[PDB]
């Protein structure tokens, strides 16, 4: 089941546990996508065509 | 004096049961401690 | 790294795997139990220590968890 | 345009600006609501985030994942179960 | 379409009928079979049977 | 008519093709997500 | 809980283990809805009124 949801690429549910927030890769993404005092979030949007 | 070797024979094998029983003891004890922990570890902080 | 179990049948002391993988977040775990009186496992990501715990007793079995890393 | 599209040399950038904290996991799931909803609208391609930094998916962040590794730590304990049990016939053999 | 709702003696009608039909290279080509396996039986079926 | 809808006797097909064997667990998850997206759509009753 | 979903038909997720794949219903139906080597799937849409 976790590879088959894996495989497909499924979004249907999301969840992101605490712990994971002190892993090295995402204190760096949280630096690249969120402002220093954590008030905001950036999206990028890419079009078709 | 005949009869006295006899009992004394007999007691060697008592011996060797309860020690097996220790050992069982001491391994069972690793494993469910082991088991445990390692539960109580992965049931932490999941109610977040 | 892919998250399935795999074991060692018995193998002698000391013994050591490396694994990498390119995922943001991966789940190291490991158990092992021995025949002596002491055991120890350590888990190490990319050169930094994230985990040792020691078990003390005849056959001792110990583990290893991280739940991110 | 070779090798990429050209959608990906003129990207979009929205910003969502609140007045708390947003590094929390409650957060986060609000952030993924917002991703998906942007990126199921007509005409757009992939979003990227803090949620999908390289525009899919984080692997291993859905629920069902959570569900589908619930028993590997009772495999991983086999071999240890099995050698109780064998203790527990030579226990009996023993007591006999 | 029956009087009463179809049961045995119909499916041996239809699977006859069906042979038949594939039997005959000619003008039929294909039939798609959706009664006869219980996989699918239920929407080849009318509510009231 | 008198037992159907008139829709089942003029119904529609749709077929979707890849290049991949699709007879596994993760191609099968794609296809209920289909599914469920052509149901969605207004006018339609059911996709089978 | 697992009888109130499945009276209410509720569709929100969806999932087939490998084993299903095996059993002869499936087999079956796999030959009905999917071409020979399994490259392409077909989809029966109907509208109302």
């Amino acid at each position: 089941m976790s590879q088959a949801f894996d495989a497909a690429k499924n979004d249907d549910s999301f969840y992101l546990p605490p712990e994971a927030f002190e892993t090295d890769d995402f204190q760096r993404g949280m630096k690249l996508f969120m402002s220093p005092d954590g008030h905001a979030v950036r999206f990028t949007i890419i079009h078709q065509g | 004096a005949d009869l006295m070797p006899r009992m004394v024979a007999v007691m060697p094998a008592q011996i060797q049961s309860m020690k097996n029983q220790k050992q069982t003891l001491l391994n069972q004890y690793q494993v469910q401690k082991a088991q445990q922990d390692q539960n109580m570890a992965m049931q932490e902080n999941a109610t977040a | 790294l892919e998250g399935m179990p795999q074991r060692v049948e018995s193998t002698p002391l000391p013994w050591s795997l490396t694994l990498q993988t390119t995922l943001p977040s991966v789940m190291p775990h490991i158990m092992a139990q021995g025949d002596g009186d002491s055991i120890t496992c350590r888990v190490t990501v990319d050169d930094v220590v994230k985990e040792e715990r020691t078990a003390t007793g005849m056959n001792a079995e110990t583990f290893c968890y991280v739940k991110a890393a | 345009f070779r090798h990429f599209s050209q959608a990906k040399m003129n990207p979009d950038l929205m910003m969502v600006e609140t007045d708390r904290d947003l590094r929390n996991p409650a957060d986060f799931l609000v952030i993924d609501k917002i991703a998906k909803a942007l990126k199921n609208v007509h005409g757009i391609a992939q979003v990227q985030t803090i949620t999908r930094p390289d525009g899919d998916p984080i692997e291993h962040s859905t629920i069902p994942y959570t569900i589908g590794q619930s028993g590997t730590t009772q495999i991983m304990n086999n071999d240890y179960m099995q050698t109780n049990l064998d203790n527990l016939l030579k226990q009996a053999d023993d007591l006999q | 379409e029956g009087e009463e709702p179809l049961g045995i003696e119909a499916h041996a009608f239809y699977d006859k009928m069906v042979a038949d039909l594939r039997a005959d290279t000619e003008h039929v080509q294909h039939v798609q079979d959706f009664w006869g396996d219980t996989l699918t039986a239920s929407g080849a079926q009318s509510v009231d049977g």
